[PDB]
């Protein structure tokens, strides 16, 4: 164990479907859900509903055996220690909370969550309702781990990312009222043409949806243990450097870039403040190819 | 940056053979730069 | 000169700019054109470069301070406070740095009818490229997207600080 391997793959452990929209009425969003098509293509609401829906899914994996490939045992063998090691310590749990806060505060829709007036999101977990959440009341930075249903989720997320259970499936839908004839927000696609350089929304199965990575990027936001977090108290989304295209400063450019601190913890078998282990097990929870030139 | 009303011309056209140096261009005029283009255009064109 | 200071929540989804030219603007010209307008209005965090860039702080101004009481900035806006952060503290500063518009030359077609029914000598193109001169620097600065209110159009306000510290200021809050 002198340096990392020439090969080193870890797949992700969360992932999440594709998201569609829907039409409907707040007194009827229980019984019926009309189709929002796409109209330099703009999509509006339509004139009579005044309720929009979005649902998707996420599907979880345990952590151990979720490495890919990797080019030398030893090394395989002490990323395995030391993910036995964080499990003995604390069991996933925080990790956990703040994914489902994430879920809870409905950072995942974006633009469309400023002007709304009422939100109301549906958590079911092996055909069972949990109790319904106002996203309304949830501040953008607080990470609160005091509702019972919050923990209740949180227990069962954490115990099938250590080696409970080999999967979870999570279905989330939510309702969210922004008026009659109003305007929404879907994701967009690359413009390489070399003509109509209008936006391009995004039309998954006909109706207006929104891009997976997108989902996953508000809900892995859950980065507050870097460095300069006390001047400026705002979690950020989780990756290798910590850039953050917000304000375009990297809060980890050098000495807490994602690659030093795996480096400390496998070859120098240093022990890290819990800080940095929350930071390294949610990179690996991510995922990528974080290998190694032949040195 | 480039200040406004003047634009960067090179003293040799790069149509006929003029070189990509530092050397080769100085700032003009929003007016100038059109003579100097409409007199090179009228005497090689 | 009494001040009172927003701060732009960061790190949320949405571009601060979005956020001013959605909700603080049109409630902060209303409660202009409602009031006497003498309140003016402060970026302090402005930095011009190739583009100018806004910041993130709104700062508005007032020769009163219960002037400023009664504008109740704590009032309303209670639907943004996920975005934008008000502070209950107003103080006399030191420097009140104002801000003029530089509102200019409109299109080509736009400006044709209404230079041909003064001006009859119907120029054409010639030296209108002049146009995509001045443009040119003026799509350098910071601006605003605004919804004509009156006249059920949009626009897009340009503003530049400038040096002189006192004068009247325009229904949006512009010197």
């Amino acid at each position: 164990l002198k340096s990392r391997p020439e090969n080193l793959s870890f797949a992700r452990c969360l992932n999440t479907t594709e998201a569609k929209f829907w039409q409907t009425d707040f007194l009827k969003r229980h019984t019926f859900k009309l189709p929002l098509l796409i109209t330099s293509q703009s999509c509006t609401l339509s004139t009579e509903c005044d309720t929009l829906r979005i649902d998707f899914g996420i599907k979880v994996l345990p952590v151990k055996e979720s490495m890919y490939s990797c080019s030398d045992y030893n090394y395989r063998t002490a990323i395995y220690q030391k993910i036995d090691e964080y499990i003995a310590e604390d069991g996933f749990l925080t990790l956990a909370k703040r994914y489902v806060n994430n879920i809870a505060n409905a950072r995942f829709l974006w633009r469309n969550r400023k002007g709304a007036e009422i939100i109301e999101t549906i958590v079911t977990i092996e055909d069972k309702e949990y109790p319904s959440f106002n996203s309304k009341s949830f501040n953008l930075d607080t990470f609160v781990e005091d509702n019972a249903t919050i923990n209740e989720i949180a227990q069962q997320i954490a115990d099938t990312f250590a080696g409970k259970r080999e999967y979870l499936n999570i279905y989330v839908t939510c309702f969210v009222k922004i008026g009659c004839a109003m305007e929404v927000y879907p994701s967009q696609e690359m413009t390489f043409d070399d003509d109509d350089k209008g936006k391009k929304l995004f039309k998954f199965e006909g109706s207006a949806g929104m891009h997976s990575q997108k989902i996953n990027n508000a809900l892995r936001t859950i980065d507050t243990w870097y460095p300069d977090y006390t001047t400026y108290e705002f979690p950020i989304p989780v990756e290798n450097y910590g850039a953050a295209r917000s304000i375009g400063i990297p809060f980890r450019p050098d000495t807490k870039s994602f690659y030093k601190l795996i480096d400390r913890m496998i070859l120098k078998n240093e022990d890290l403040p819990i800080e940095d282990k929350h930071y390294v097990m949610a990179i690996l929870i991510r995922g990528g190819m974080f290998s190694k030139k032949q040195e | 940056n480039i200040p406004v009303g003047y634009e960067v011309h090179h003293i040799v056209p790069l149509s006929q053979g003029g070189a990509d140096s530092i050397k080769n261009m100085i700032m003009l005029s929003i007016e100038h730069h059109e003579r100097v283009t409409e007199a090179h255009a009228s005497y090689f064109k | 000169m009494f001040s009172q200071i927003l701060i732009i929540k960061p790190g949320t989804g949405i571009s601060p700019n979005i956020i001013i030219s959605e909700d603080i603007f049109p409630v902060l010209h209303s409660l202009f054109v409602e009031h006497d307008k003498k309140f003016g209005i402060t970026f302090p965090a402005y930095s011009f470069d190739k583009k100018g860039h806004l910041g993130n702080i709104i700062e508005v101004l007032s020769e009163d301070k219960e002037a400023l009481a009664s504008l109740c900035l704590e009032e309303h806006l209670a639907e943004v406070t996920d975005y934008v952060k008000v502070k209950k503290e107003i103080t006399f500063t030191d420097d009140y740095v104002l801000f003029k518009r530089i509102r200019e030359e409109n299109q080509y077609e736009t400006t044709a009818r209404r230079m041909r029914k003064r001006g009859h000598t119907e120029l054409g193109r010639p030296l209108e490229m002049h146009i995509k001169k001045k443009n040119q620097q003026i799509f350098c600065h910071a601006y605003i997207k605004v919804k004509s209110a009156s006249t059920g159009q949009s626009y897009n306000i340009f503003l530049a600080p400038t040096d002189i510290k006192h004068g009247s200021f325009s229904a949006y809050g512009l010197l």
